[PDB]
């Protein structure tokens, strides 16, 4: 049992790290929207 | 900003 | 302890679940921002 | 070896509360996105 | 997009 | 919203 355990902890590890990179990936398209919306208000007002 | 290329109409949004 | 360490690991995935659907549902509207964005450039520039 | 695997669960425990704090945050912002569209949208069009 | 409806003002950014 | 101050030209997306 402790194999077992041991096993899905360093599986929830694996995707705690995957949920992490999504994150990033997030950050990075919120940012690029953030730019594009300061570009409209910028260049028309 | 948005992909460089001066502008490039926005690139897609930098490509999504 | 085993099944204490057991219901935990249950319990911590149970989360990381909710965690996953919380980021499909910030990825949605993020992308329904996107399109926002395309359209004011589109109709306005 | 089950000291170990608690400590190591209290850690995916306080992680796991990290990223929900990362997740808040990004709300935050992606809603300021969203009133930022909404603005332009209506003082434009 | 936007919620379809003709484009519907946004819809309320379809919905939220 | 974006801050108040009358609207401040956006407060630069409400401080990021
Ligand atoms: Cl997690």
């Amino acid at each position: 049992r402790m194999k077992q355990i041991e096993d899905k902890i360093e599986e929830i590890e694996s995707k705690q790290k995957k949920i992490e990179n999504e994150i990033a990936r997030i950050k990075k398209l919120l940012q690029l929207t953030v730019w594009g919306i300061k570009q409209l208000q910028a260049r028309i007002l | 900003g948005x992909x460089g290329x001066g502008x490039x109409x926005x690139x897609x949004x930098x490509x999504x």
